[PDB]
């Protein structure tokens, strides 16, 4: 075989401990340079002025971090949606200050995650297996796209991207829910009944499994040891498992055919994180959760307060705290 | 509460004069404002110059009075900055610039009126909101 | 800073251009059961 | 037969609802809680309680009616209907909240008959008690957020009203007053509940695209027969997938779905031993570290001190109207504000 | 009822459209039964829209996003963008409405009672999924309509009444263009621009006379293209590369179309060219700007010298400098200087905004519109109630601008879902395997291991 | 497996059941909506009407603040509300 037959035949091998694939190709690269990047930056970068007055904020553990307040800090609101990669600086001093590390971080991240998607689409073709796993995946991705990208986009800076940090989450949470109500949006709450409910059900169908294994081993071994990898009969009683459940609400409430169950728990989740991240993907262009302030008015036109009322309180707190010396005009339009 | 006679008093002239609005009236003025006025006075602030609200005390203060139906009937035909040095049609909405602001083309005297009264209506149920911004919400 | 510019951008063209000529090599036929996918 | 004997055999009647000897606790309570909240959230009000107003017939919408807690004067009053503030009076009670508590309790019994339920069916058809072993979570949740956080607060009040809003507003107070994202046990809650449903959605997807081709439809529902013996995907296929994508991957079904129910399970539970910590005001709020540093160093910023910052005009702008009974006034030039906003 | 069940087609009633795959007659009734629904709604839609037009009000305070499409083209508007004429907007709504009705009489004709297949009936018409060179004749049958389209847009702005122009020396107007763009260093150098803040690679094209030449040049390629795909059949690297299916060229369409659905969101954030402010609103940039502009007239009224006002944080509280050096209006719309605008543009000169045409020339004109952008920002909730989150009930708004981005972007994500849910099942079905695996010859039992 | 129970579907396509719920569904809805167009909901709940939040010239809340004495601040709240 020629040369490039041979290296087509080791990147699409079926035999390589981790798959590399045509879409590794390009995920490995871009993954390796934002982990190593993301690592460098989190332990030694200087302060980066992230909203573009002057303030640097310092996320770097040598520079007073700890695990739970450092982050890699975005990039400052003087670059908004300007590309801003190492060789547009004048010097790695500039480039730091400014936060390009945010920028090249993410942008590999982003490329390198949805290679990962591809990839998983393509082993799967390799391996003769149905191709829909990456669908899945498709939720997170697109959330994480949402977070990085969309936002900044239609909000027009990166400065407004979510930190890469556990404190630099609940900063971007917290203004979020000042400015668009995020609670009150449907999608979010579709998104809270997706992982509430995956959770629910994770727990559910673990539970009913393992409540129908069949007995295979003695009370001084565990019983995990009853399974074989790769044995050919079932190791639960789903008759059994059905029968319970179905006592448990009533019969036609539960599931008696496991490809519709498994079908079930992949779908609930997976749509309502997709509509969790079309929340944020569309409140990045402002259509923002529902607004009930002052709805509730009596005979003579005193406004009567709702529980509604009161988060807007809250909300203001926020509002009028955040990013304090940023603005100068009354409204924030963005 | 209700909305009474007694609330919907108001001056009608500098002299002290007053009229009652009926119910009726307040409605459409409270929509007319919706429609020509609360993009920059929503609440009673003004959005594009905070400094200067709709209260009446503020009203009041106003030169010429701006505390009385016919003072803000007038102020909406021909307004004035707050000394009444400067005649600011050109930049604010009102009748004799509605070629420039069209949702003025058709108001009416009476559509005018009830504007006003709306204006001096709401401090009297709201309070303090009225021009408080968002400290009061 | 232009002889990074530079050296990215030819790490970048040679990646991509693997992944492109990669995926026109023939890809469909390469799974378990079926070639002639035409 | 002896009359008990008779009455277990009618109670165990096979029905389209089983009924059980925990049918007993658990249907009278959990209709009367779950009665309650319609009937309250579709008549009552909130007006003497907190000054607002939480109902259908009031103009509420879905999203902001709510079975408000009573007021704070109450302490942690039963708040009986027949106790000594409502007097037997109906409408009295009704408007001092005797509908939170009624509720509350009517709902924590009916969990425990719930769970009852579980064991007893599990006992009756012969299966391993752990779907009742997994409901601790959500009852460990429930008793630590509506029972043990109020009472260790000043009163009923600063509970959980049991509407959306109610419980929106319940989440940013946690925000404001205790720095609840900062607490490392609401944080192994949150690795629970998503990786929870990481797990749900993966396994979900990983049997449906890893079936074997048991019949000749497109569609591939009808291939399964609940009473077949053999697996209906391939575990090896699984495992060689997940191995060469991610590294790792399960080789054995049963720690795999132990592992399932051990994740979100766990995760609850830690989440309600840190709201325990909360009940009495025991939080994770600051960095001593940080907070030293940023007193002597104008020049220190970080993201939890932006957030800390967050936190000041939550307090300071929603105390007055949230907590009435304090009877806050706060000077408009008091409240803490950043530049032009 | 040939193929309607489970039974004889394999799929399911959830999946029933699937059985169509192989029946041409009733799948060409059901794209024609559908375009009818698309042209049914454009028309009836456009009917609602002028029914409750108020023409006074700007378009974009009464929830319309149609009206601005067809007022665009330059119809029933004259300077400014204002409202002369709207029996252009009623034509348009009731001549869409008649088509939809002729187009759901064919489509309900092929779907019901039309022949099942049509090879038997006509090879002109009949085709094969697998047949290359059938399916690249239609492809370019519909590429020459395409291209006639494009022409047609031109033909509208340069021989009949021409484009409604925000950028035209006056205030805007409807303009005739009568000098395209037909450079291709421009045309294509467009497409090699960078996506990135102020570049904006496609979306930022800011001329008419660039669309017109633009759209020339689209309209003649798809014609050739057409012509191409007619007279000629796949290259073998092409058959190599492709999987020849009808699922396959649904999800090659599909990706294609959450391509361009993520493009239109921009392009409507974006471009105040093609879609003028003054029916679309201002842009998030422009109404940001625009506080800023209108606080500066202000302050300069009152006395304040601008120029050198110090902000809080130092930088100058109305004017600063961008990273390259141009001067911009200062706070937080400091990420906004790439916007542009013609209320704006005349304050601008070689180094930015200039201080003695700020301190000298702003017109009334100008001060009006940045009141009136700034209090039409594109923010709002979803039940419709102006302003930040925070903000009162009293004002009924949210801009078309954000309703278009975000009814989008959630339709060009889930064609993105579309795309890998039918490209995946695709190639699997092609390979003979998406109904599951083999239990006799699992491909795996025949690997080595990997450990 | 069925449990003996006649089956939904059986009963809610068939004429009996019609005959009956035709009346009784129509019975219970008027009986909902009588409550509350009658004002009798607001009797029964202690719920305030609309002109009932305030006295007229009120804008304080009437908040309960003693524990056994809250029955007859409620019932001094409703009597200044007259
Ligand atoms: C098949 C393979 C294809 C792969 C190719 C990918 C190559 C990499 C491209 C990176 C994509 C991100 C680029 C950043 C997008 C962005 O900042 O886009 C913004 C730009 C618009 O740019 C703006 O353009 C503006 C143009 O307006 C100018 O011109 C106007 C003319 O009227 C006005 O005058 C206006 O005021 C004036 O400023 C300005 O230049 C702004 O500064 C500039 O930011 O949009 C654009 O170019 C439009 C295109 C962006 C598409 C959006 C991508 C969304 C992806 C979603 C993925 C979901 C994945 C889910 C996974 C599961
Ligand atoms: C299993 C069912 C069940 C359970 C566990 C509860 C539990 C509760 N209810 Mg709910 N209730 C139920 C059914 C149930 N209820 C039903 C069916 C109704 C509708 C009729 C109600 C209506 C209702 C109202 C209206 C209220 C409650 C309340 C309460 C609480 C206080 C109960 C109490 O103090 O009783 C104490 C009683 C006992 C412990 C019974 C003891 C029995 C012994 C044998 C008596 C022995 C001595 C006695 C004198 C016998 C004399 C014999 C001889 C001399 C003749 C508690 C959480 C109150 C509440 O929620 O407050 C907020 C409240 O106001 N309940
Ligand atoms: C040009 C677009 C297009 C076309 C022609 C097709 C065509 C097809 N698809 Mg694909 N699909 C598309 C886009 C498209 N799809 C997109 C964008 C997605 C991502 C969501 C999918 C996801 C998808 C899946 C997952 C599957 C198909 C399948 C199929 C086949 C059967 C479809 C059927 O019977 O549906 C029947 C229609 C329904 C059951 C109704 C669905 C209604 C949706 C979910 C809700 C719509 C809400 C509406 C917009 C707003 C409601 C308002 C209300 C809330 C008030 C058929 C070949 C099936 C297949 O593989 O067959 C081979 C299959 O399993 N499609
Ligand atoms: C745009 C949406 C759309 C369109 C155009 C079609 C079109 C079609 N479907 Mg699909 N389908 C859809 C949505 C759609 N479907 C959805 C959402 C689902 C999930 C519920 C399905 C599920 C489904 C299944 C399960 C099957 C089809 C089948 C079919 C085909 C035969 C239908 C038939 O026998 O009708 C018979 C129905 C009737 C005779 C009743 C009357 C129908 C007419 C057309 C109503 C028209 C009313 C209209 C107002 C008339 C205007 C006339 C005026 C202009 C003069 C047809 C091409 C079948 C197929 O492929 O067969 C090979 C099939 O088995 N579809
Ligand atoms: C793309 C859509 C489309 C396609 C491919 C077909 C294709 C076909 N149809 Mg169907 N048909 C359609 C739409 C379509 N039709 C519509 C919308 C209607 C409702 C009016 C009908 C009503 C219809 C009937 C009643 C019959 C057919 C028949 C036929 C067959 C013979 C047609 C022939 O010889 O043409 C002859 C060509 C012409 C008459 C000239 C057509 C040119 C038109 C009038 C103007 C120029 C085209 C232009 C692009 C239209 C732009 C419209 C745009 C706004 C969408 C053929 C398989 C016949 C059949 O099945 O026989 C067994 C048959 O009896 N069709
Ligand atoms: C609806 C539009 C359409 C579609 C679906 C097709 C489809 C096809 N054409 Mg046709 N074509 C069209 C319009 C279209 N054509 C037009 C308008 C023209 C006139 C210019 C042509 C001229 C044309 C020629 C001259 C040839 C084809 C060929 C082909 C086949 C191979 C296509 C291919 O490999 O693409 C995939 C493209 C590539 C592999 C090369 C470019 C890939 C780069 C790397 C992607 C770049 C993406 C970019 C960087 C990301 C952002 C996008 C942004 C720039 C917009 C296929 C059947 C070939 C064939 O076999 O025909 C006989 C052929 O030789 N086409
Ligand atoms: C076989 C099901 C496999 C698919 C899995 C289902 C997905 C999940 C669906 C869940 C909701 C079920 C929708 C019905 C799915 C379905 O198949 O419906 C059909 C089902 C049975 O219908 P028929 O009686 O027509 O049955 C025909 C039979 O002859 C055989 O089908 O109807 C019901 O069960 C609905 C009755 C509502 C019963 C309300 C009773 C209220 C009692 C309250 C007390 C509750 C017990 C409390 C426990 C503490
Ligand atoms: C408290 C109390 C009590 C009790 C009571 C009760 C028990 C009640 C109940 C009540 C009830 C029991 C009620 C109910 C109601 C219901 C309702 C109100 C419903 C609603 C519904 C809805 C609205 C829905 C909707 C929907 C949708 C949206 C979609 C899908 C479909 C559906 C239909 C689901 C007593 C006497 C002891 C006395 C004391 C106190
Ligand atoms: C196949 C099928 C389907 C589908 C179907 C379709 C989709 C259809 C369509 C259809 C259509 C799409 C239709 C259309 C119609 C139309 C019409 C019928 C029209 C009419 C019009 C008129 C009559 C007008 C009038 C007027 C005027 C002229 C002026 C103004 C006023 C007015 C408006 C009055 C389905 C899904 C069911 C399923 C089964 C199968
Ligand atoms: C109109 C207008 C204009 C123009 C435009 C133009 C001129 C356009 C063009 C456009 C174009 C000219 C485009 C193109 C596109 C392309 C694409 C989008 C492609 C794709 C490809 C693919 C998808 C591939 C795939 C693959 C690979 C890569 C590997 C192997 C395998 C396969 C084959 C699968 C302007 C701006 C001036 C202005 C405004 C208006
Ligand atoms: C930047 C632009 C890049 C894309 C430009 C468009 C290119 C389109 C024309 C290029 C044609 C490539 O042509 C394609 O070459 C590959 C690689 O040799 C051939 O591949 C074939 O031989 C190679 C050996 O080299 C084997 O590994 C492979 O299994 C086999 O299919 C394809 O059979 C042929 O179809
Ligand atoms: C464990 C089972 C508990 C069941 C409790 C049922 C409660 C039913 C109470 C209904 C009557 C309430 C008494 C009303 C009069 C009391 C007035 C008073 O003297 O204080
Ligand atoms: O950077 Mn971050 O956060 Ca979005 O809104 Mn405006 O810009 Mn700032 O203020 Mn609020
Ligand atoms: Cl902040
Ligand atoms: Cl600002
Ligand atoms: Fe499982």
């Amino acid at each position: 075989a020629n040369l490039w037959e041979r290296f087509c035949n080791w990147v699409t091998s079926t035999d390589n401990r981790l798959y590399v694939g045509w879409f590794g190709v390009i995920m490995i690269p871009t993954l390796l340079a934002a982990t190593i990047c993301f690592v460098i930056a989190f332990i030694a970068a200087p302060p980066v002025d992230i909203d573009g007055i002057r303030e640097p904020v310092s996320g770097s553990l040598l520079y007073g971090n700890n695990i739970i307040t450092g982050a890699v800090v975005p990039s400052s609101n003087a670059i908004g949606l300007h590309f801003y990669p190492i060789w547009e600086a004048a010097s790695l001093d500039e480039w730091l200050y400014n936060g390009g590390p945010y920028q090249l971080i993410i942008f590999h991240f982003l490329l390198g995650a949805s290679c990962y998607m591809g990839r998983q689409w393509e082993l799967s073709y390799r391996l003769g297996m149905r191709p829909w796993i990456c669908v899945a995946y498709s939720a997170p991705l697109a959330s994480a796209f949402a977070v990085f990208l969309i936002y900044p986009i239609g909000q027009g800076s990166f400065s407004d991207g979510m930190p890469l940090g556990i404190s630099g989450t609940f900063n971007f949470m917290i203004v979020f829910q000042a400015e668009h109500n995020i609670l009150m949006h449907p999608f979010h709450q579709l998104g809270v009944a997706g992982v509430f409910g995956g959770a629910l059900f994770c727990a559910m169908h673990g539970s009913l499994v393992t409540s129908s294994l069949i007995r295979e081993t003695t009370e001084t071994e565990s019983a995990n040891y009853g399974y074989k990898f790769g044995q050919e009969e079932e190791t639960y009683n789903i008759v059994a498992a059905h029968g319970y459940f179905g006592r448990l609400i009533f019969q036609y409430a539960s599931f008696n055919n496991s490809r519709s169950l498994h079908f079930f728990l992949a779908a609930w989740p997976v749509v309502g994180v997709w509509f969790t991240a079309l929340g944020i993907s569309t409140m990045a262009f402002n259509l923002n959760g529902f607004n009930f302030n002052h709805s509730v008015i009596d005979a003579k036109g005193n406004v009567i307060n709702t529980w509604a009322d009161i988060i807007n309180r809250a909300n203001l707190g926020m509002e009028v705290m955040h990013e304090r010396n940023a603005h100068n005009f009354p409204l924030d339009l963005a | 509460a209700e909305l009474t006679p007694e609330v919907l008093t108001v001056p009608l002239n500098s002299e002290g004069k007053t009229i009652t609005l009926t119910e009726k009236q307040y409605l459409e003025g409270k929509r007319l404002f919706q429609y020509a006025c609360a993009s920059c006075h929503v609440g009673g602030i003004t959005k594009t110059n905070p400094s200067l609200d709709l209260r009446t005390e503020t009203l009041a203060l106003a030169t010429p009075p701006r505390d009385n139906i016919e003072g803000l009937v007038d102020y909406m035909k021909n307004p004035t900055t707050y000394d009444g040095e400067q005649e600011i049609a050109e930049v604010h909405p009102s009748l004799r610039s509605a070629d420039i602001f069209p949702k003025m083309r058709n108001l009416t005297e009476k559509d005018l009126v009830a504007i006003a009264g709306h204006i001096l209506v709401e401090p009297k149920i709201l309070g303090d909101k009225w021009g408080g911004g968002k400290v009061y919400y | 800073m232009e002889t990074l510019k530079i050296t990215v951008y030819i790490v970048v063209t040679f990646f991509v251009l693997l992944f492109v000529f990669g995926f026109l090599s023939g890809d469909p036929a390469r799974n378990p059961k079926r070639k002639d996918l035409e | 037969r002896g009359w008990f004997d008779i009455l277990d055999d009618w109670l165990k009647r096979d029905r389209f609802v089983f009924v059980g000897w925990s049918g007993i606790l658990l249907f009278p309570c959990a209709y009367l809680a779950l009665g309650g909240w319609l009937t309250g959230t579709t008549f009552v009000t909130s007006w003497y309680t907190h000054g607002l107003a939480s109902s259908y017939l009031e103009g509420c919408n879905f999203l902001t009616v709510a079975v408000s807690t009573p007021a704070n004067s109450m302490g942690h009053s039963l708040l009986l209907l027949w106790g000594p503030e409502a007097q037997g009076d109906f409408t009295r009670w009704c408007q001092l909240g005797g509908l939170w508590t009624f509720i509350a309790l009517h709902g924590a019994f009916g969990l425990i008959g719930f769970m009852l339920r579980q064991f007893e069916i599990a006992r009756l058809v012969g299966v391993r008690p752990y779907n009742a072993i997994a409901f601790s979570a959500p009852i460990a949740v429930f008793v630590s957020v509506f029972l043990i956080y109020p009472l260790g607060q000043s009163s009923w009040f600063f509970a959980p009203s049991f509407g959306v809003a109610a419980i929106f507003r319940f989440l940013l107070f946690f925000q404001g007053f205790h720095n609840w994202t900062l607490n490392p046990f609401h944080m192994m809650g949150v690795a629970g509940v998503l990786g929870g449903a990481l797990l749900c959605a993966i396994h979900g997807a990983t049997v449906e695209n890893t079936l074997f081709q048991d019949g000749e439809g497109a569609s591939t529902f009808r291939a399964f027969n609940p009473t077949q013996a053999e697996e209906t995907y391939s575990m090896v296929t699984a495992n060689r997938f997940w191995s060469q994508i991610f590294g790792i991957a399960f080789s054995n079904k049963r720690w795999l779905h132990f592992f399932m129910l051990f994740v979100p399970v766990t995760g609850l539970w830690m989440s309600a031993i840190g709201v325990v910590g909360l009940a009495l005001n025991l939080r994770s709020y600051d960095f001593i570290s940080q907070e030293i540093r940023a007193a002597e160093d104008p020049e220190f910023e970080t993201f939890y001190t932006k957030n800390l910052l967050l936190n000041e005009g939550i307090r300071a702008w929603m105390a007055p109207q949230d907590q009435p009974h304090e009877n806050f006034v706060f000077p408009e030039e008091v409240l803490p504000r950043g530049n032009a906003l | 009822a040939t193929n309607r069940d489970q039974e004889s087609s394999g799929f399911a009633w959830w999946a029933g459209n699937a059985r169509l795959i192989n029946l041409s007659g009733k799948l060409l009734g059901a794209h024609v039964a559908h375009a009818g629904l698309i042209v049914f709604w454009a028309g009836a839609m456009t009917l609602f829209e002028l029914a409750h037009f108020i023409p006074e009000k700007p378009m974009y305070e009464q929830g319309l996003i149609l009206i601005p499409h067809i007022a665009t083209l330059g119809w029933g508007v004259g300077p400014g963008g204002e409202v002369v004429d709207t029996f252009p907007f009623f034509v348009v709504g009731v001549v869409h409405l008649i088509s939809s009705a002729v187009l759901g009489f064919g489509g309900v004709y092929h779907a019901i009672r039309g022949p099942e297949t049509l090879e038997e009936y006509s090879s002109f018409f009949g085709y094969d999924w697998k047949d290359k060179n059938k399916m690249t004749t239609i492809l370019g049958f519909h590429l020459i309509v395409l291209g006639i389209g494009a022409l047609l847009l031109v033909a509208k702005a340069m021989f009949f009444g021409g484009l409604y122009d925000t950028w035209a020396p006056g205030g805007g107007d409807v303009r005739v263009i009568t000098n395209p763009t037909l450079d291709p260093r421009v045309i294509f150098g467009y497409l090699l621009k960078s996506p990135f803040g102020g570049e904006g690679w496609i979306v930022s094209v800011n001329n008419l006379e660039d669309v017109v030449g633009g759209h020339i040049w689209i309209g003649l390629i798809c014609i050739a293209g057409g012509i191409w795909h007619i007279l000629t059949t796949p290259f073998g690297w092409a058959r190599r590369a492709f999987i020849w299916s009808g699922e396959a060229y649904l999800s090659y369409s599909l990706g294609a179309l959450s391509m361009m659905g993520f493009i239109a969101t921009c392009f409507v954030w974006f471009n105040n060219t093609v879609y003028p402010s003054e029916f679309y609103g201002p842009t998030g940039p422009e109404a940001s700007q625009a506080q800023a502009m209108t606080f500066l007239i202000r302050d300069q009224k009152l006395g304040a010298n601008v120029g050198s006002a110090q902000g809080p944080t130092g930088l100058g509280k109305y004017l600063m400098r961008s990273p390259t050096g141009e001067i911009i209006f200062g706070g937080e719309t400091m990420r906004f200087w790439d916007f542009r605008g013609p209320w704006l543009e005349p304050l601008r000169g070689p180094n930015g905004l200039d201080l003695n045409k700020i301190k000298n020339d702003i017109q009334p004109w100008q001060e009006r519109r940045a009141a009136e952008y700034m209090t039409h920002a594109p923010l709002g909730s979803l039940n419709s109630v102006g302003g930040v989150a925070t903000e009162i009930n009293s004002v009924n708004f949210v801009s078309p601008r954000s309703w278009l981005a975000t009814s989008h972007f959630v339709l060009a994500f889930f064609f993105l879902v579309g795309h890998l849910w039918h490209a995946g099942r695709a190639r699997a079905a092609a390979a003979g395997f998406e109904k599951g695996i083999d239990r006799e010859s699992e491909p795996v039992l025949s690997m080595p291991s990997l450990d | 497996g069925t449990t003996g129970e006649r089956p939904f579907s059986d009963i809610i396509t068939s004429v009996r059941y019609w005959v009956i719920h035709s009346i009784t569904i129509p019975a219970l809805f008027i009986a909902g909506w009588l409550f509350v167009s009658t004002g009798l909901a607001y009797d029964v709940f202690g719920t305030p009407r609309p002109d009932s939040y305030y006295a007229q010239e009120q804008r304080s809340i009437p908040l309960v603040t003693d524990r056994f004495e809250a029955k007859q601040q409620v019932e001094t709240f409703l009597e200044q509300l007259k």
